[PDB]
């Protein structure tokens, strides 16, 4: 599974792994709610914004983020 | 014009699993044309409620007949936004494109329910197509809509339902 930006993938990856597995084992059963991905979280996070920047849709995105479907 | 489609699905497995697919689904076989996806933000919030917005890149092709009212478009950029309460053991989720949407805005919100009576997870979709540029003939453009909320329906249940059982089977 690829990020838009191939220089995240490896990245994306490994914080997905780490979410998987405090979803399934963690949330899922109430355990916590705390952060315990944050490691991976921001590393990966960081490379997909350094990458936003510089896309055309990063203002599209933006005012999306704002708006609540719900 | 607007055009609003709905449907709704069962999935005969419980909702940790349905969820996690949904987290988890591409790549499948089913959606081929997904470049790729990335998490924006995720986050617990003031109820307990996980908050997550993903970013999706899709490829794809224009019908011929559109060629004298649009240039070639090749790609989307789609925006995913979901809260998974598991208390209720209730996902809610909405999609969008965010690029052309000044040609044709297609919105999805699809739910997914544990029901424990059945024990199965039910998902009910409803999708509105929405559009002020007109081009080029209505009803062409409604069956483009009928066509694609179709197509829709079946890729993503059958992607689903793909990655359950991959999970399934470890
Ligand atoms: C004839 C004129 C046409 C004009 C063309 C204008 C170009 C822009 C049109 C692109 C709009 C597409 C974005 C729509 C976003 C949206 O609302 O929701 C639909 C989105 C994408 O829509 P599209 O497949 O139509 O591009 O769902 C996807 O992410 C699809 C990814 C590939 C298939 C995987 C299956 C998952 C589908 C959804 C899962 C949810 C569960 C329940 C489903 C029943």
């Amino acid at each position: 599974s690829a990020s838009f930006a191939p220089e995240c993938t490896d990245l994306k990856t490994k914080y997905d792994s780490c979410f998987n597995e405090w979803y399934s084992e963690k949330f899922l059963k109430g355990k916590s709610v705390e952060n315990e991905c944050s490691k991976q979280w921001y590393a990966y996070t960081t490379c997909v914004n350094a990458a936003l920047v510089k896309q055309g849709i990063k203002p599209a995105l933006d005012e999306a983020r704002e708006e609540a479907p719900f | 014009m607007v055009l609003l489609h709905k449907s709704t699905h069962i999935f005969p497995t419980d909702f940790a699993s349905v969820s996690r697919a949904f987290f988890n689904r591409y790549p499948n076989p089913y959606s081929p044309h997904v470049l790729s996806i990335d998490t924006i933000s995720r986050n617990v919030d003031q109820e307990g409620n996980l908050r997550t917005t993903r970013l999706l890149k899709k490829s794809g092709k224009l019908p011929t007949w559109v060629k004298p009212f649009l240039r070639g478009i090749t790609e989307t950029w789609i925006i995913e936004v979901s809260v998974v309460n598991p208390a209720n053991s209730t996902m809610k989720t909405y999609t969008r494109n965010l690029d052309h949407t000044g040609i044709m805005k297609v919105e999805e919100y699809t739910t997914y329910q544990f029901d424990s009576a059945t024990s199965s997870t039910i998902a009910d979709s409803r999708v509105k197509f929405s559009s002020g540029f007109n081009m080029g003939i209505k009803s062409k453009v409604e069956d483009w809509s009928r066509t694609k909320f179709d197509e829709n329906v079946k890729k993503s249940r059958m992607g689903m339902a793909f990655v359950i059982q991959k999970l399934e089977e470890a």
